[PDB]
């Protein structure tokens, strides 16, 4: 299908955009006294965890339009 | 007779109604039937195959909503009522629902209260047309707001000339008018400093 | 012999035991004093049970069960009679009294005379004979009473229009139950017992005080102990009627509090215009009036004094007398200050600090008119605020005081509100103050609306209050229909009270518009009655409310609290809205809250407190991690406000108590000045906060609490004697215990944390993931509780999503109104009414379940400070001081705000409970618990001495388990899960040892064979039960870490993997393929339906199920479809034989009424001493509910899927509820096997993790090439002994065959139509049909066997096809794979195209020429025109392929078609031609407009009863324009299923049906005579006799809904795709 294909490229395309790498934040007596450190520890965990979600459902789908894996509930609606 | 739809109760006080009106010619009014889809493709079989009187009026008030029948929109004449286009059409709305009576009182000054008032809602219906910047949201301020500030400015007025055929502009209750459309009247709805 | 000297006692106390009798208005002897009996009968019940525990009781044993069954029947019959005479007590006093009942309802007097009159010729009998055991042997006495207990019942309910009328006497009378209502009517001449109502009645009257005559009341009295003395006393001789001298006491109060008021403001006028006020005065003045008419002279003074310093100030340049006011209100806020910080008595303190909020809003008040330089008494600045003028001149009293604001007028109402919480008058309550009685004055009511937690509700009350007005707060919903809302108005408009609708817009918005009618009228009447021209003496204003016309008094008023922009709720017409002026409360003044309560509470640094405490909430508000379970708004700052009042009394009282017993020196000025403030409130804000943390989130709140308190240190105190209590609870209870940072502590801190929120709020909830100890946390501190304080604990666990809204609150008839009680409704009640002294004990509801906000919402007006619950029929009940509300969740994804900020909060996060408590804990419970009910408690403790070493932190178990969760399986893994299974699988390993042991008595197994087969076991358990779940590949990834990680001796083989081999009882290794033999199936049994070829996979899950059925636990298998799970779990419970299986089949509509009804069929329910047991009829057998599609039911917007709930209730807490009567029923002998495909898988909802828990999943595959090819080869080897000559190919057909399935499998997937799924069950169909084509042949060729099976593919894998590529595909692809394998054979002999098979033409099933079948056809339509249908059909080759096939399907049994294709394609009509030709007959349901559920239902009961019973074949012909309805659908499921519907034939069909089978079996020959055998056969007839053809359009989403809705129709019947006409 045509459609199969634009996603596999959409797909490529994003993960090609988006990046890769995200290193956490260790935690430190004085730097939990320091709110700076408060705010960028949850900041950058969650940045982390996000961009490790998309870029598994991306890959998911890039795998899918290769055809290497099927569909599954949760597949078909973030192809949807 | 007017009656709200929504409860079976209701629906039987419609039909009988309507069915009194039919034969002594009186206006129904059904507000809501937007709530009642089937009933109202009933209604509308109804009155097809029906010869009511000279001055029967069934008047049927609901908002415009994708669920309504399409043959009861075909069978009635529909009236879309939405804010008024312009700042001179709010005016002549706010004008003419009023009555010339109670604008035309006994306090000369009563009719420039009004005006104010007019003017006043006109500004701040059309300011909520522009969402992100007349406001923070898209407020409801209404007709209802208005009469609240009409009666508002009838009582405060009356209170502070007790018949005096004039009043002087400094006596005119200003903090109290204004205390009460920013606290009561219109800033009820306003959830934002 | 210390047990004779119990039973001699207990015989003593039974022969001289007596009934306490006492005379009833000499009409007969009451039983009195039912607490000393029961606790008797309980005490001596238990003194029983710990005799039975005694090791001598054997040689008592018979006398010992015999007093128990006389203490149990003591125990029934008091059970019953209490109630029936409380009940006929006031029924008495309803039938007596009143003189007009006997007209109104003369068969209902009759039938309570006829009651009357047997219950006092039982009352004669018992005062004839007195003693308790002569009671109990009159014969009949317990059916007896049960009948008048019944009968009573009915005459209750039958009581509803009378109690209408009576409340239409009274108007209050309408906020008061039927129950409630017929006891007051009922006891008013005993008014003992009516002072628990006047709760429900009257804002703050709690009792009313009489005499020692109790004719004439004196006075009234609060729920505090203020009291209020009537300065003319009401009479009740004067006046017997109830309704009479009610509102006689409440004009006497309203006038009573009128002359207070007017003596207390008297007598405050000299406290005014003072320069100074002496304490003593001020305090006695202060004591001697109530705290409202306190407030309210403090009110009128301050409002007369600054009216009479503006009047001087009038002149302009006149010098300043506010300075005045001001300098005095300063001076009496100080002499109050003062007064506080020194201790009071409880009500006088509560005054002072009422005092002292109103004195600061004056004082603040007062300030700004003096910044304003505000002169003139008609400023605004002035009128704005309220004011109070005070008449004494005035001839009324009740019209003496008036209350303005602005231009608004009112008369204080003088209903005696007590002693009620103030709020505090932040510049936002003002505004609601200004907005709300610029709304009254209108005459239109007033919407507050808002996020939840602003003040809305507390602010509309304490406005209501300060008017002196009734204000009853209702929880609205959607059952508040138009007539409950009727009744509810009705009520308030006669009464003359305020009522206040939290989340009105959660009404319906039918019923929101239907509601705006009746608000309308309201709002028109009270405009008409504040007309001048309208004189009081003339007609009472009156509106139209159901069609009554009922008074309006003008007190009243309505206003709704809404929450816009929340989970659930709707939205508000536009004509309901114009009827409200609306107001925005988004943002209170917490700061100017947390001040003035701290400064009223006696702390000297208010000030400082509130601004380090209000940016500290903020703080924490936009600091912590975001979590679904947290709130900072303003409930939690009161609640930690609440908290530091009541820290500071305590730590008061311990510095006393410490001076008083150290030395002798007390001052409380010195203990004021030093007192740790800041202390106090860390220690509340910790107490109130840290339970609710993440364990990231508690470093943060700690830093930020040192950064704005810095210096101040929390120390949690040491709770010994609770921590000492927690120690015995859980050494009774297996559970390990810890302190600190010991294994444990975590969980102990956790428990405490609980319980310090339950000495804080009424209303809990445990928040954390499933395997967190929340449920062994709270049952831990309910008994430690009631052992540390003496008082009894109960719990009551309820599941709300396992049962309906309306089954969980109640409901309200739509016809008669007449309102049921729910379950939490029905537990709260009986706890409020106290008939066995449940008020006595400390009750926990626990709602163990998801919330959402439908049905928690509910409970909002009992979690605020109302502790009311609110009921549709304008009852309201109010929640008792000892109930604790709990909810145990494990997230709260879809709560509202409304109810996370209601609730305190605990959090368990999944590390309380290490993996090393539950080692700890299965351990102890092995060596403590025998598995039996000791030899074989020996053997338990050694084979946990064995296992000791791998199950320790940092072992075998823990690592596998870790290595285990990086693994994928077909579920979502858990750590319980696993560890459940695994313990499952050892108990049946110590089984096993017991089992040797029996089997070799003269030689019991050593220590050292016992622990090598522990060791090897146990390794196999961790692989069966951490990789069961899982694929192959991750199976034998497990076995390897776990041959990396172990140390115990393994299998020496190189690449078989350890999951192959199985531990024998020698405790060695030996694999599975030594029990996987080649057997040689008989001829006449190939692919029958119980055969089973054993291969690996088959017998490895056989074993497995083996061990979880022995165990009776729960299990679920789960694989793609045709894996063999029902397959597989048969040939497991053919092992067993004292397990019968009963199969219930899922849809996407399923509820627990299928559960309940295979309940009411295959099981009763009996009542035991301990409630209601439901087990299976058939003694000594063990009931199993297959359940095929346990994950198919529809998971609502929440997340939730009912049925599921209501297993897991089942199977934790081993039994559910019934709704008919609200009782608890636990399940015996019942055991739960579920069957389900991946939840990957279209249509197929995952499990909650809380379910999974309790159930170990075993996934079950498709099996592979070579076991496909062993089983089928096995079966083709079986088949072809028929024909010798064709036994040589055995060998290459079956290859042939599974290479054909094999690439359809891969060719045709669901992802292009959703029914292309291809399983093992079509190699089983291709067997079959080759063996019965085979079967009455006597010699064949290879070219015809390749025939028949070229046929047999077509039928199989080309009907379900869609588009002709696919069937073009389909016969291409069998012509390469039959001419592969067979070689050398006539082409063009064994492949011709059309391949037709019939045994129309001949006896046998031989292939047909087309030509010769359409004539045949042709002449048999010719004899259908005339017989049946006068419909000419044209006869193409298509029409001769359908009707084949669907002979071919009415030619078996069980045998169902879905024919898919377009209307008008003659499906209907070659069903009917075939199914004549056939000899079945044609049943279809005549469907109108006008069908309904019931009428399928007898449609589904005719065509049974005529295929079962009369043995007549029927083909059951249903469209899919005949499904109205999902119930049609949900029936049809069943019957596919499994040729049965369990509750389709119920009362007295059912016994018809029972005799039609009987005769049926009869006529059969069969001997037959119980129920369950007829309804075997019966259920046998059907499936042999019943056809189902359903026909429907090929519609792709369509399809898809009906592949979930209904699985029997892709699974049970044949698809045949007819599609247009090609
Ligand atoms: N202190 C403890 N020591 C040892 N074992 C414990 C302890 N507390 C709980 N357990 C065990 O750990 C498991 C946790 O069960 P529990 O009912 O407490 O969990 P839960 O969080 O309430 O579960 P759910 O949300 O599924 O209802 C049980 O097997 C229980 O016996
Ligand atoms: N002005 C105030 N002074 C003191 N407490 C207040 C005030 N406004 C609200 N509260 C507190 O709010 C809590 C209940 O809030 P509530 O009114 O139930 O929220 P909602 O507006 O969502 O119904 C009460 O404990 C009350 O003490
Ligand atoms: N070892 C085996 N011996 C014989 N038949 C088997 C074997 N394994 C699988 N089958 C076939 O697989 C089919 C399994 O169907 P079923 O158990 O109803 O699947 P499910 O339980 O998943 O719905 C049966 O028809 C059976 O003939
Ligand atoms: N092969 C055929 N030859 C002639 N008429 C046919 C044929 N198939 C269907 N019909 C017509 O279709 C009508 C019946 O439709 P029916 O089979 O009930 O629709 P459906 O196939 O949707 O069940 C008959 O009146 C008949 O005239
Ligand atoms: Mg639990």
């Amino acid at each position: 299908p045509a459609w199969m294909r634009t996603l596999h490229t959409t797909a490529s395309n994003w993960l090609h955009l988006i990046p890769q790498t995200l290193s956490h934040l260790k935690r430190t007596v004085e730097n939990i006294k320091d709110p700076l450190f408060r705010f960028f520890e949850r900041e950058v965990k969650m940045g982390a965890k996000l961009l490790q979600d998309v870029r598994q459902d991306l890959a998911d789908v890039v795998q899918v339009c290769e055809g290497k894996k099927k569909q599954t509930n949760y597949l078909r609606t973030l192809i949807n | 007779t007017s009656i709200a739809i929504g409860s079976a109760e209701g629906f039987n006080q419609a039909d009988k109604a309507i069915n009194t009106a039919v034969k002594s010619g009186r206006w129904v009014m059904l507000k809501n039937v937007h709530l009642a889809p089937g009933w109202l493709m009933q209604l509308e079989k109804k009155l097809h195959s029906l010869q009511p009187h000279a001055c029967f009026r069934l008047f049927l008030t609901m908002e415009i909503n994708p669920k309504v029948p399409v043959n009861l929109l075909r069978a009635g004449r529909i009236f879309v009522f939405e804010p008024p286009p312009g700042v001179k059409a709010n005016m002549l709305r706010t004008f003419s629902s009023i009555p010339v009576s109670r604008i035309c009182k006994s306090p000369n000054e009563r009719a420039r209260l009004y005006f104010l008032l007019a003017w006043f809602h006109a500004i701040i219906q059309e300011r909520l047309r522009y969402a992100p910047l007349g406001w923070s949201k898209k407020y409801e301020f209404g007709e209802s707001d208005l009469r609240s500030a009409c009666d508002t400015v009838d009582t405060w007025l009356d209170d502070t000339a007790k018949g005096r055929q004039n009043i002087s502009p400094d006596k005119i209750p200003w903090s109290a008018l204004k205390t009460l459309m920013a606290q009561s009247i219109y800033g009820g709805r306003v959830d934002n400093e | 012999m210390a047990l004779e000297e119990f039973l001699k006692q207990i015989r003593e106390v039974w022969n001289t035991y007596e009934l306490d009798l006492v005379n009833y208005q000499n009409k007969c002897r009451l039983i009195r004093g039912w607490d000393d009996l029961f606790n008797k009968v309980k005490e001596h019940i238990n003194s029983v049970s710990a005799m039975k525990l005694s090791p001598y009781y054997k040689v008592f044993e018979e006398d010992a069960l015999s007093w128990e069954d006389k203490l149990n029947r003591i125990m029934a019959l008091f059970d019953v009679w209490i109630d029936v005479q409380r009940r006929w007590v006031y029924l008495e006093g309803i039938f007596t009294g009143s003189a007009d009942i006997k007209h109104l309802l003369p068969v209902e007097t009759q039938r309570f005379q006829s009651i009357s009159t047997e219950f006092l010729a039982l009352m004669k009998k018992v005062s004839k004979s007195p003693l308790v055991m002569d009671v109990l042997n009159i014969q009949g006495v317990q059916r007896s009473l049960e009948r008048l207990a019944d009968l009573l019942g009915k005459i209750q309910k039958a009581l509803g229009e009378y109690l209408e009328r009576e409340r239409s006497s009274f108007p209050r009378f309408y906020f008061v139950g039927d129950e409630d209502l017929l006891e007051i009517i009922g006891n008013s001449k005993n008014v003992a017992k009516l002072q628990k109502h006047f709760k429900k009645m009257f804002a703050g009257v709690s009792s009313i005080i009489l005499n020692e005559d109790n004719s004439v009341v004196l006075g009234i009295s609060s729920r505090e102990g203020e009291e209020v003395m009537f300065k003319t006393p009401v009479s009740i001789t004067e006046h017997p009627k109830i309704n009479e001298w009610l509102t006689l006491v409440e004009k006497e109060m309203r006038v009573t509090l009128a002359k207070l008021l007017a003596e207390s403001v008297t007598e405050v006028e000299i406290f005014g215009k003072a320069t100074s006020i002496d304490p003593n005065t001020y305090i006695t003045w202060i004591d001697k009036y109530q705290a409202q008419l306190v407030v309210l002279s403090a009110q009128i003074a301050w409002s007369e004094n600054v009216e009479t310093a503006l009047s001087s100030m009038g002149g302009g340049g006149d010098a300043a007398p506010l300075h005045s006011v001001l300098s005095n209100v300063e001076v009496t806020l100080n002499v109050l200050a003062d007064s506080v910080l020194m201790e009071q008595p409880p009500l006088r303190r509560r005054k002072l600090e009422h005092l002292i909020t109103e004195l600061v809003h004056q004082r603040d008040v007062t300030r700004s008119l003096i910044k304003s330089k505000i002169d003139n008494a008609k400023s605004f600045e002035w009128l704005s605020q309220m004011r109070f003028y005070f008449d004494p001149k005035q001839t009324d009293v009740l019209q003496q005081l008036s209350i303005q604001m602005a231009n608004a007028k009112f008369n204080y109402g003088f209903e005696y509100l007590g002693v009620q919480d103030k709020l505090v008058q932040t510049p936002l309550t003002d505004r609601c103050y200004l907005t709300m009685t610029q709304a009254l004055e209108a005459r239109l009511g007033g919407s507050p609306f808002g996020p939840a937690g602003t003040g809305k509700t507390e602010s509309v009350k304490a406005l209501g209050h300060q008017l002196g007005r009734f204000v009853l707060v209702f929880n609205c919903d959607e059952t508040f229909d138009f007539q409950a809302m009727g009744r509810i108005f009705v009520g308030l408009c006669q009464v003359g009270a305020w009522g206040c609708f939290d989340e009105f817009n959660r009404l319906e918005e039918r019923m929101l518009s239907a509601v705006s009618q009746q608000v309308q009228c309201i709002q028109e009447a009270l405009r008409e009655h504040s007309n001048p021209n309208y004189d009081k003496t003339s007609a009472p204003i009156t509106c139209e409310l159901l069609n009554k016309q009922v008074k309006v008094s003008p007190d009243m008023a309505i206003f709704i609290t809404m929450n816009p922009g929340y989970a659930g709720r709707s939205n508000l017409p536009d004509n309901l809205k114009k009827l409200f002026r609306s107001l925005a409360m988004t943002k209170p003044d917490r700061q100017l809250i947390a001040q003035v309560m701290l400064y009223s509470q006696g702390f000297r640094t208010a000030e400082v407190l509130a601004n380090k405490i209000v940016p500290f909430f903020k703080l924490c508000d936009e600091q912590l991690s975001s979590q679904s379970h947290y709130d900072f708004g303003l409930r939690a700052l009161k609640s930690v406000l609440v908290s530091a009042g009541n820290v500071k009394r305590e730590r008061i009282q311990k510095i006393k108590r410490e001076k008083e017993e150290r030395g002798e020196a007390v001052d409380e000025g010195e203990i004021a000045e030093n007192l740790p403030e800041q202390e106090i409130l860390i220690q509340s804000v910790c107490e109130t906060m840290v339970p609710k943390l993440v364990a990231e989130d508690i470093p943060l709140l700690f830093s930020l609490l040192s950064d704005v308190f810095p210096g101040v240190q929390y120390h949690r105190g040491e709770m010994t004697a609770l921590r000492e209590e927690l120690k015995k609870v859980c050494q009774e209870m297996y559970l390990t215990y810890g302190d600190g940072e010991e294994v444990g502590g975590m969980w102990v801190e956790k428990v405490l944390q609980l319980y310090q929120i339950t000495q804080i709020n009424h209303g809990l909830m445990m928040v954390g993931p499933s395997g967190s100890g929340k449920s062994m946390a709270w049952r831990v501190l309910l008994k430690a509780l009631e052992r540390l304080e003496g008082v009894e604990g109960v719990a009551h666990i309820i599941d709300p999503k396992a049962i309906s809204k309306d089954h969980l609150y109640g409901t309200l008839d739509p016809n008669t109104r007449e309102w049921t009680d729910g379950l939490f409704t029905h537990v709260l009640r009986k706890i409020i009414d106290s008939v066995r002294g449940e008020l006595q004990k400390r009750q926990w509801i626990v709602f163990d379940g998801d919330v959402d906000p439908e049905w928690v919402e509910n409970l909002n007006s009992v979690l605020d400070d109302n502790k009311l619950l609110t009921l549709p029929n304008g009852e309201r009940l109010s929640l008792p001081p000892n109930v604790r509300i709990m909810f145990e969740v494990q997230d709260l994804k879809y709560a509202t705000l409304a109810t996370v900020s209601r609730c305190g909060m605990v959090w368990f996060s999944e590390d309380v409970l290490s993996t090393d408590m539950i080692f700890n804990n299965f351990l102890a419970r092995l060596r403590s618990i025998p598995l039996d009910e000791s030899p074989m408690l020996q053997i338990q403790r050694d084979a946990a001495t064995i296992m000791q070493p791998y199950f320790t932190s940092n072992g075998l178990v823990t690592k596998a388990l870790e290595h285990a969760f990086q693994l994928e399986h077909i579920m979502d893994l858990t750590r319980l899960r696993c560890l459940g299974s695994l313990f499952s699988m050892l108990h049946q390993a110590c089984r096993n040892v017991a089992q040797y042991n029996a089997n070799h008595p003269d030689f019991p197994m050593q220590i050292e064979q016992l622990e090598r087969y522990i060791q090897r076991y146990l390794v196999y358990a961790i692989l069966w039960s951490l990789s069961g779940d899982s694929r192959l590949k991750m199976r034998a990834e497990l076995g390897e870490y776990i041959r990396r990680i172990t140390t115990v001796p393994l299998p020496t083989a190189p690449n078989i993997p350890i999951i192959d081999y199985e531990v024998s009882i020698s405790g060695e290794w030996s694999p599975w393929q030594a029990k996987v033999p080649q057997i040689e199936v008989e001829t006449h049994k190939v692919a029958a339906p119980d055969v089973v070829v054993p291969t690996l996979d088959t017998v490895r899950h056989e074993a497995l199920l083996y061990t979880w059925l022995a165990e009776h636990k729960p299990l679920v298998l789960c694989g793609p479809p045709g894996s063999g799970k029902t397959m597989t779990l048969f040939s497991a419970l053919r092992a067993l034989p004292d397990m019968e299986v009963v199969g219930l089949n899922f849809s996407s509509a399923t509820t627990p009424e299928l559960l309940l009804k295979t309940f009411d069929h295959y099981c009763e329910y009996r009542r035991t001493p301990n409630g209601v047991v439901l087990a299976p009829v058939q003694l000594g057998k063990w009931l199993v509910l297959f359940c095929d599609e346990i994950n198919l039911p529809d998971m609502d917007k929440y997340g939730t899927q009912r049925v599921i709930s209501f297993i897991r209730q089942m199977v934790e807490h081993g039994g559910f509820y019934r709704t008919s009567d609200q009782t608890w029923v636990k399940l015996e002998r019942i055991q739960f096997v579920g069957a389900c495909n991946p939840p990957t898988d279209p249509g197929r909802k995952p499990l909650s993790h809380r379910f999974l828990r309790h159930v170990p999943v075993v996934y079950v595959d498709y099996p592979g090439p070579a076991s496909l090819t062993q089983i089928y080869g096995t079966f083709n080897r079986a088949m072809l002994r028929l024909i010798p000559s064709l036994r040589t190919y055995a060998e290459p057909l079956t290859a042939a065959m599974v290479e054909f399935y094999t690439m359809s499998q891969e060719r045709f997937t669901q992802d292009t139509q959703p029914h292309y799924i291809y399983s093992p069950r079509e190699m089983t169909r291709w067997v079959r049909g080759i063996f019965e084509a085979l079967r009455p042949l006597e010699t064949l060729p290879v070219e015809g066997l390749i025939r028949i099976w070229a046929h047999e593919a077509l039928r199989l894998f080309q009907d379900r096809l869609v588009e002709d590529e696919e069937r073009r595909w389909t016969d291409e692809n069998i012509d390469t794979v039959a001419l592969k394998h067979f070689p050398n054979i006539d082409r063009e002999k064994a492949m011709s195209r059309p391949i037709l098979y019939s045994n129309w033409l001949s006896k046998d099933y031989i292939p047909v020429d087309q030509e010769e079948l359409r004539d045949y056809v042709k002449a048999r339509l010719k004899v259908f025109y005339e017989e049946e249908l006068d419909v000419p059909l044209v006869l193409f080759n298509e029409v001769l392929d359908h009707v084949l096939r669907i002979d071919r399907i009415f030619r078996q049994p069980q045998g169902h078609l879905l024919l898919i294709g377009v209307s008008g394609a003659g499906k209907t009509t070659l069903s009917r031609f075939v199914a004549w030709m056939n000899g079945l007959s044609v049943y279809q349901i005549k469907v109108h407009r006008k069908y309904t559920g019931e009428d399928f239902d007898e449609d589904l009961r005719t065509v049974l009863r005529r295929s079962g019973c009369k043995n007549e074949k029927i083909a059951f012909i249903m469209d899919e324009s005949n499904v109205l309805d999902s119930g049609f659908l949900e029936r049809m499921n069943t019957l596919l299923a499994n040729g049965e519907v369990p509750g389709l034939f119920e009362g007295d069909e059912y016994a018809t049906l029972m005799t039609q089978c009987k005769e049926g079996a009869q006529k059969e020959g069969l001997m037959l005579d119980s129920h369950e055998e007829l309804y075997k056969w019966f259920t046998s007839q059907v499936i042999r006799n019943l056809h189902v053809v359903f026909t429907m359009n090929p519609s792709s989403e369509g399809l898809k809904d009906r592949a979930a809705t209904s699985p029997a129709l892709f699974n049970r019947c044949v698809l045949n795709w007819f599609g247009d006409w090609s």
